[PDB]
């Protein structure tokens, strides 16, 4: 039972192991990019509130 | 060349025991005992294994295989360890014999014979087999069903043909373990009539091959007590 308790765990870790450093790739590329998209989402309400009071005035 | 005539022969509980026999399945019984304490100390899930835990290993892989290939291991857990340790006692008792412990009188006498020469050795673990699968047979199938179906067998109009295969079964099982034996405790007592300088060759020989016919008959009596296991749950 222990070989193959081994071997599974073997099997798991490289595996999970794989998986979870493309899924901290992933996830850090995730991230920043809707932290981008929320900078850009705030720029174009600044540019939208900018023109709105240009044209107000 | 004076075959029979086990020493150390006593009575006890109005019977008759040969002694020799007893020292032998005794001396046999303590090497296994003394393996599987080893095994037992220095047993490891995670480590890496020790010479007794590969052959233990190796030996109860084997078995299992059999099992699997011819009786589920769920129906039949109890006959891994019967073939395993019957494998082992074989084995062990017919290498013993491979050690110098023969002597000149002025026949040659042997401190250690193997028990498998002794009539009741084998007799005892063909018989134990024979009770121990058909009582699986009777568990398996029920005490009036488990008869019905060795009579039958396979081929109902062939029911005299499987009695006799069943009693067939334990007699070959014990007499094919004791004549290989048997046969070669007189070789050895035959080689013993040549002089010392010729001696060698044909004693050296004939236990360098007896270590493999020997490995093999352990071998081929576990097999077969798997396979009338199976045939007998199923």
């Amino acid at each position: 039972a222990e070989r193959e308790a081994m071997l599974a765990k073997t099997a798991a870790d490289n595996r999970k192991s794989a998986e979870q450093v493309a899924a901290a790739q992933a996830d850090y590329e995730k991230e920043m990019a809707e932290a981008r998209a929320q900078a850009s989402a705030l720029r174009d309400e600044a540019r939208a509130a900018g023109r709105s009071v240009v044209d107000e005035k | 060349i004076h075959v029979g005539h086990h020493t150390l022969v006593f009575e006890l509980f109005g019977m008759t025991f040969n002694g020799d026999t007893i020292l032998a399945t005794a001396v046999t019984a303590v090497i296994v005992i003394a393996l599987a304490f080893y095994l037992r100390a220095k047993v490891t899930s995670t480590g890496v294994p020790s010479g007794v835990q590969l052959f233990w290993e190796a030996l109860t892989i084997q078995m299992r295989q059999q099992i699997e290939g011819s009786i589920g291991m769920k129906i039949a857990p109890f006959v891994l360890p019967l073939s395993v340790t019957i494998f082992v006692f074989i084995l062990i008792s017919n290498w013993l014999a491979v050690l110098p412990l023969q002597y000149g009188g002025g026949a040659a006498a042997e401190l250690y014979k193997a028990p498998a020469s002794d009539i009741n050795f084998v007799l005892a673990l063909a018989l134990f087999v024979f009770v121990c699968y058909h009582a699986a047979g009777i568990w398996r199938r029920g005490i009036v069903g488990h008869p019905i179906k060795v009579v039958k067998g396979h081929v109902a109009f062939l029911a005299p043909i499987n009695i006799v295969e069943e009693l067939a079964k334990p007699i070959s099982l014990a007499l094919r373990l004791f004549g290989n034996i048997f046969a070669g405790g007189i070789l050895v007592a035959l080689i013993a009539m040549f002089p010392w300088y010729i001696q060698w060759f044909p004693n050296a020989v004939w236990k360098t091959f007896d270590l493999f016919v020997g490995l093999i008959q352990a071998f081929i009596f576990s097999l077969l007590t798997i396979l009338y296991f199976s045939q007998s749950m199923e």
